[PDB]
């Protein structure tokens, strides 16, 4: 919608909770297992193609 | 609410317009600029609680930390009534310390 604006990561994430209502508390007090979930999803994906 | 449908950046509203074979859409958008640059924190900590926006942003200047919303700058100060609290802050990261102020005190003397 017009100039880049920076923003940490998690941050980002936490308005993409927020978006489905899901409230932002819920990430970043589980934020390493979304992490480790993500990995192994993109690495089962990989493997699979 | 679909982006990039109606226009480039965030939609107000259009206005159709007749033609020889055709229609014309005038479209009327939304576009931010002239930004700012600031330091942030996920949360904050006070009397061992942990304390998150309920809608906005935290932001700083240097020494000082105000909450604003994501699409315009308007600093106001951190009561306890704009932040909700959600256990002890020892396994988030990113916590800050600081000192959060409420109404009530004041007004009870
Ligand atoms: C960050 O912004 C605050 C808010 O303006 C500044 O603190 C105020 O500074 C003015 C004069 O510069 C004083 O009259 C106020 O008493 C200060 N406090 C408040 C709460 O308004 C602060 O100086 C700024 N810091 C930096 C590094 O820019
Ligand atoms: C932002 O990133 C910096 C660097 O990537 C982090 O600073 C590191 O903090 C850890 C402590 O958790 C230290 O062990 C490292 O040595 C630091 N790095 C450097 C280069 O000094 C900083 O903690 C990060 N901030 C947040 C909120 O996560
Ligand atoms: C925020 O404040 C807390 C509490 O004052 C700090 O945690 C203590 O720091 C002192 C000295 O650094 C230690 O002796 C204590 O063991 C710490 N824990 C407790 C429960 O008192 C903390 O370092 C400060 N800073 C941050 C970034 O949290």
């Amino acid at each position: 919608a017009g100039a880049a604006l920076q923003i940490p990561f998690a941050m980002q994430m936490a308005y993409r909770f927020n978006g489905i209502g899901v409230t932002q508390n819920v990430l970043y007090e589980n934020q390493k297992l979304i992490a480790n979930q993500f990995n192994s999803a993109i690495g089962k994906i990989q493997d699979s193609l | 609410k679909r982006v990039d449908f109606c226009g480039k950046g965030y939609h107000l509203m259009s206005f159709p317009q007749s033609a020889p074979h055709g229609v014309v859409f005038l479209h009327v958008t939304y576009v931010p600029a002239q930004e700012k640059n600031f330091t942030t924190a996920p949360a904050i900590c006070h009397d061992g609680k942990a304390h998150f926006p309920r809608e906005g942003v935290f932001v700083s200047n240097g020494t000082h930390w105000f909450v604003t919303q994501r699409n315009f700058y308007e600093p106001q100060i951190i009561t306890t009534d704009n932040t909700f609290v959600s256990g002890n802050c020892d396994v988030v990261i990113g916590i800050v310390n600081n000192t959060v102020y409420d109404p009530l005190q004041p007004e009870l003397d």
